[PDB]
RNA sequence: AGGACCGAACCGACUAAUGUUGAAAAAUUAGCGGAUGACUUGUGGCUGGGGGUGAAAGGCCAAUCAAACCGGGAGAUAGCU
RNA sequence: AGCGUCGAGUCGGCCUGCGCGGAAGAU
RNA sequence: CACAGGUGGUCAGGUAGAGAAUACCAAGGCGCUUGAGAGAACUCGGGUGAAGGAACUAGGCAAAAUGGUGCCGUAACUUC
RNA sequence: AAUUCCUUGUCGGGUAAGUUCCGACCUGCACGAAUGGCGUAAUGAUGGCCAGGCUGUCUCCACCCGAGACUCAGUGAAAUU
RNA sequence: GAUGUCGGCUCAUCACAUCCUGGGGCUGAAGUAGGUCCCAAGGGUAUGGCUGUUCGCCAUUUAAAGUGGUACGCGAGCUGGGUUUAGAACGUCGUGAGACAGUUCGGUCCCUAUCUGCCGUGGGCGCUGGAGAACUGAGGGGGGCUGCUCCUAGUACGAGAGGACCGGAGUGGACGCAUCACUGGUGUUCGGGUUGUCAUGCCAAUGGCACUGCCCGGUAGCUAAAUGCGGAAGAGAUAAGUGCUGAAAGCAUCUAAGCACGAAACUUGCCCCGAGAUGAGUUCUCCCUGACCCUUUAAGGGUCCUGAAGGAACGUUGAAGACGACGACGUUGAUAGGCCGGGUGUGUAAGCGCAGCGAUGCGUUGAGCUAACCGGUACUAAUGAACCGUGAGGCUUAACCU
């Protein structure tokens, strides 16, 4: 049973998932649109959107929390200097997932996830 | 008869003499009578009731006309209650939790929480075999399922793994702790079937 | 939810004092030995608090007549007549289960004087 | 555990009575580009619901 | 929550120091004795010149448990150790003259009012 | 000093689980024994089948051993199926 | 036979036909 | 077999360490040639567990436990 | 008794309870002196027994993390009949 | 041209020659408590020490620790202690190889389930116009155990000792169902402490790796040891048994006619499934009221138009779930995520200042962070469509209306 449980395992261990979503969150902030599998896109929202929320309030503490969760100062800088400012008036929903068919190699359901004002 | 309610959740009532009574809170909104079954037309005596408030788009035209015949708003479903020898009700009558004002004990029916596909240990309280002492791949497995050539088959009703829960369960003879007609609440002592939010059928206790 | 909130809030005591893990508290409990009722004091260290509205509880550890005793009080129970902080303890943790393995000098808690 | 008797071509067919694929019931038509697409999916030219969403 | 093989401390001056539960009495397949339950015990360790001897088979009433007791408001009382009071095998009356450490109000019964009276406190 | 001690490499193989149409015709994993010696290992050499070799288990002698393998006597013989 | 009364049969061996009990088992 | 096996020699960085153990790294080399989901039973490999503590079992099998250095201290018996 | 059939001999010890164990007895079915007798410190992945510690071994299982199992796409066996 | 074996474990299922509980006759049955026989199979029916044991003995329970059948039930379910390979030894026999239903130590247990069966769960078609619901209940399944205490009553009974029936009340054991409010477990998705090391230029602060590195706490969920509930009462027909009236047979006789009692068995009552109940049931509601031509004039066939109710599909999903299924929701929207507020948990972040030689302490500060929770909120994603499903529904006969 998984009654009321959140979070997808994605056939990985916890440390792999954490590392993967840190990378993928970095990729989405950097590029503003990425193509990934639909389940990964849905989970990535729960990682990326809180980073954008954190980035609305520029402070050393918040930059360091963002750095702890991204480990990339280019990404932290973009969050606090661009995205947080860009999304200051938006109450959540900083991303949109667009389904885009099936991956050739494994028939994986694919989606684009992008920042909403890209 | 009984009423249809909703499992809100569980809490406690502290009594003045320092007893904590575990209570299931049941929200019993007005049950509106949608149909009265009689012996002439239907061959048995019953009321059909509705409760709650369904949204127009989700109410089909067949459903709408049934409610419209009764002259009541669409609720979230229909439930029947068999009538006693005396009991009379009218179509469109609303029945409140005040029904239970003088009732001491109730039977509460709901749909149990769904455990999905359950092993024999969980489903039937089978004992596990040895975790060690040489056991090969047979820790929680059911063991033997029959005899030998006589009878050369497994008997019907054999306890085996399968779907557990997500089925109708009645818990009998629950004490009515409080009937709060103003808040549309019935408080019953102890647990009742189903998750928070699920439909409950509450009836006066059959046993006594 | 909002329903259960309302049912719970009307039963909640309004006069529960502030206390923290590590405090020495005296809890006076109603004891009915027959029909006569009286207050029995239970004094000891708060080793755990469960903050959970009406379902709040706290665990008090005492050494009584040789023996370590713990009592888990249901904070809003009418059995609990009164609670009073006798001494404020300075501890880091929310839960002082480590005190179960300590006696005497090892089980001392520094006073929190502020 | 293995068969004592060779299962028939009949029995094979019967087991495969549930193997048939379901065709796409209908394709949606983008309101701008007029391209057919899977419903709730972007078009091959990168439209979705009239908007050019990718390039 | 005492079962067969559970070692208990002795909350009396009968002379036993350590006793082992060899039977939870009062029903077929009965698993556990809590506070107020009679158990069959064997004395594993005793004082030199006590009223009881090592290897004696007696009854005892469980007076403290680590699992503890629940009260009607949902409260719990738990002890650091499991303790019992040795009883005469036939009469089920306390062997010792003193009781040591707290007991609970679960013992308040004509059967064990001697233990209550002798106990240094009742919780 | 030591067929001394603890312990890697190295040599081994006591227990358990897995695996048993294996990843593997003997292993993997966790533990285990020896670890300056009657030790271990590379290269090459010698011993040949009623023969060898054997700190001896009928062990081993090319996944084969109470008499190797290959070819031959040979279509042995088979009151048996 | 029941209690001298009472007014018609009664009694139990034999041979034999057919039944009755004796007679509890495991999917 | 693009096979968790077998195969002798040589070289020997850093931090911690007695160490060629072990952990993390350097140089250097790799992610092991099906993937994607899901988060049932059951199996496998693991983590934690109230109270009890060998009651398990042929048997404490397995597991849990012990585990370092310095110092103090150390019984029967003994071929010393 | 690595030997004893009768046999779980008998007595003592250990356990609440001990066909095993330890110590005895001698009635050695069927020990016995280099196919050695009886001892014996040390040693042992050796056999038996007891105790402390320790624990999911168990009472009696619960939850969790992973790999399978399940679904989709690709490839695609087997014994048997 | 193989039908795996003792014992254990797991899971059973039936018989009744009944161990307990239920009913009853007789008793050398005062009571209590037995003995014996009859009825009764609903349910229930020990844990340990020793031994491979089954068994047995022993300890201590229990209302009781039933007896049997089921390939001495159950190894394509587990074990492998015993038996029964190869090693070795003892006693014993044999000149010896060796041997012993003597003993002793060691000693590989394979199978991915086609069919039947069983537990679950779907798809198809049917049920006669289609559709959405609510039902009836043929039939099936589950459940059915019991202690102790108190009252009645120290009554009846008894010389005492002791000590009831019947009836009533309470509280347990075992078992079962549900649930998570409580008490707790778990909680590698939350917070913190900390060892070694590597990195982010460095400091400070962080992150990676070391079993989640090791740990301490812990939210939701799941959950038991947690806490609610259950077994029934009642009814019918009975068993053994007890009778009433009563002849045959002037009597007697519970039986032949007639009538009455009588048990955990039976049929109900309680719970769950249930119309594929093809004997395919009922009730309520909803929807479709067009043209046209052929030929094989028939439940014939095709076209043009029409496309309902509703369904499905897709999407967002769920205390529903292996997949199907089932439930919620799809902008006229709280379905999910985010966001906001709260709660909860952890336990006083960072930065800065102050004190200290410094480790560190103190202030800012119960701070900061906070998953699955609660209450809200259209910010994001749930699309306009399209698709399937049709167009008044056979014949015969009756009863009524035209
Ligand atoms: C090999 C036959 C086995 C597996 C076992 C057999 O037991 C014997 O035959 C005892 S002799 C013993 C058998 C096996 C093979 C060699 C050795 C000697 N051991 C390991 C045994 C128990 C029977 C006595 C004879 C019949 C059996 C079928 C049913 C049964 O109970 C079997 C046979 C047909 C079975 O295949
Ligand atoms: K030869
Ligand atoms: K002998
Ligand atoms: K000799
Ligand atoms: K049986
Ligand atoms: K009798
Ligand atoms: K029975
Ligand atoms: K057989
Ligand atoms: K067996
Ligand atoms: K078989
Ligand atoms: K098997
Ligand atoms: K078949
Ligand atoms: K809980
Ligand atoms: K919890
Ligand atoms: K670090
Ligand atoms: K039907
Ligand atoms: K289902
Ligand atoms: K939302
Ligand atoms: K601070
Ligand atoms: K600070
Ligand atoms: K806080
Ligand atoms: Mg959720
Ligand atoms: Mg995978
Ligand atoms: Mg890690
Ligand atoms: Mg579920
Ligand atoms: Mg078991
Ligand atoms: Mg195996
Ligand atoms: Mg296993
Ligand atoms: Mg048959
Ligand atoms: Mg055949
Ligand atoms: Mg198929
Ligand atoms: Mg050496
Ligand atoms: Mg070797
Ligand atoms: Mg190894
Ligand atoms: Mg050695
Ligand atoms: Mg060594
Ligand atoms: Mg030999
Ligand atoms: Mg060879
Ligand atoms: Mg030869
Ligand atoms: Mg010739
Ligand atoms: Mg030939
Ligand atoms: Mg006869
Ligand atoms: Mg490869
Ligand atoms: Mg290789
Ligand atoms: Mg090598
Ligand atoms: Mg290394
Ligand atoms: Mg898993
Ligand atoms: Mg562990
Ligand atoms: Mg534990
Ligand atoms: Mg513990
Ligand atoms: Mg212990
Ligand atoms: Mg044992
Ligand atoms: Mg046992
Ligand atoms: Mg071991
Ligand atoms: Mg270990
Ligand atoms: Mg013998
Ligand atoms: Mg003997
Ligand atoms: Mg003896
Ligand atoms: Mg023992
Ligand atoms: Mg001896
Ligand atoms: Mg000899
Ligand atoms: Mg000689
Ligand atoms: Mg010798
Ligand atoms: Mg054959
Ligand atoms: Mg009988
Ligand atoms: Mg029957
Ligand atoms: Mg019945
Ligand atoms: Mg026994
Ligand atoms: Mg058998
Ligand atoms: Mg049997
Ligand atoms: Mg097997
Ligand atoms: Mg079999
Ligand atoms: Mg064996
Ligand atoms: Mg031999
Ligand atoms: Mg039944
Ligand atoms: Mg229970
Ligand atoms: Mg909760
Ligand atoms: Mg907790
Ligand atoms: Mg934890
Ligand atoms: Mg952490
Ligand atoms: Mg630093
Ligand atoms: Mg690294
Ligand atoms: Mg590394
Ligand atoms: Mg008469
Ligand atoms: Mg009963
Ligand atoms: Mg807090
Ligand atoms: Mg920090
Ligand atoms: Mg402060
Ligand atoms: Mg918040």
């Amino acid at each position: 049973m998984r009654h009321r449980k959140s979070g997808r395992q994605l056939n990985r261990n916890s440390s792999h998932r954490q590392a993967m979503f840190r990378n993928m969150a970095g990729s989405l902030v950097r590029h503003e649109i990425i193509k990934t599998t639909l389940p990964k896109a849905k989970e990535l929202r729960r990682v990326v959107e809180p980073l954008i929320t954190l980035a609305k309030t520029d402070s050393v503490a918040n930059r360091r929390l963002a750095f702890a969760r991204t480990r990339d100062n280019e990404i932290v800088a973009k969050l606090f200097n661009e995205l947080g400012p860009r999304f200051a008036s938006r109450a959540g929903g900083y991303t949109r997932i667009l389904k885009c068919g099936f991956r050739a190699g494994d028939n994986a359901p694919m989606a684009y996830i992008e920042l909403v004002d890209r | 008869i009984g009423l249809v309610g909703k499992k809100v959740g569980m809490t406690r009532i502290f009594t003045e003499d320092g007893v904590s009574i575990p209570v299931t809170v049941i929200e019993v909104e007005a049950n509106r009578v949608t149909q009265v079954k009689d012996l002439a037309n239907d061959g048995y005596r019953a009321i059909q009731v509705t409760t709650g408030a369904k949204k127009a788009n989700r109410v089909t035209k067949p459903e709408a006309g049934h409610f419209a015949k009764a002259g009541v708003e669409a609720g979230r479903g229909l439930w029947e209650f068999r009538l006693a020898e005396g009991e009379e009700f009218t179509v469109g009558q609303s029945i409140s939790v005040e029904l239970f004002a003088d009732v001491k004990k109730v039977d509460v029916t709901g749909t149990s929480k769904g455990k999905g596909f359950a092993g024999t240990v969980k489903r039937w309280n089978f004992r596990t075999q040895d975790a060690t002492h040489g056991n090969s791949l047979s820790h929680r497995v059911p063991g033997s399922i029959g005899q030998n050539q006589t009878p050369g088959k497994v008997f019907k009703g054999k306890k085996m793994a399968g779907q557990m829960g997500n089925e109708r369960v009645t818990v009998q003879s629950l004490d009515v702790v409080r009937v709060d007609a103003e808040r549309n609440l019935l408080l019953v002592k102890g647990a009742v079937p189903g998750a928070t939010g699920s439909d409950l059928i509450v009836k006066p206790a059959v046993k006594a | 939810s909002n329903i259960i909130k309302q049912l719970e809030q009307e039963q909640m005591k309004q006069d529960v004092p502030s206390f923290r893990p590590g405090d020495t508290v005296e809890v006076k409990v109603w004891v009915v030995e027959g029909s006569k009722k009286r207050l029995q004091a239970f004094e000891g260290v708060v080793i755990a608090i469960r903050n959970r509205g009406l379902h709040s509880a706290f665990t008090v550890r005492k050494i009584s007549n040789g023996e370590g005793v713990e009592r888990v009080f249901q904070t809003h129970s009418p059995v609990v007549d009164s609670i009073s902080v006798k001494r404020r303890g300075a501890v880091r943790k929310a839960k002082l289960y480590y005190l179960r393995e300590r006696t005497g000098k090892a089980a001392r808690i520094k006073e929190r004087l502020n | 555990a293995v068969q004592q008797n060779k299962p028939t071509r009949s029995k094979r067919g019967m087991r495969r009575s549930h193997d048939a694929l379901t065709a796409v019931t209908s394709l949606s038509v983008d309101k701008t580009s007029g391209e057919k697409h899977l419903r709730h999916h972007i078009t091959a030219d990168g439209y979705y619901r009239g908007r050019k969403v990718i390039a | 929550m005492i079962q067969e093989q559970t070692m208990l401390n002795v909350a009396d001056n009968s002379g036993a120091r350590r006793v082992m539960c060899i039977k939870v009495l009062g029903g077929s397949h009965r698993r556990y004795a809590g506070v107020g339950d009679i158990i069959k015990i064997t004395i594993k360790e005793a004082i030199p010149r006590g009223k009881v001897k090592k290897g004696d088979v007696l009854k005892a009433v469980v007076v403290r448990t680590k699992k503890g007791v629940r009260r009607p408001d949902g409260s719990v009382i738990r002890f650091d150790g499991n303790a019992c009071v040795l009883l005469n095998n036939n009469s089920e009356q306390p062997i010792g003259t003193r009781i040591f450490g707290p007991v609970t109000r679960e013992l308040r019964s004509e059967k064990f009012m001697k233990i209550i009276s002798l106990a240094p406190e009742v919780l």
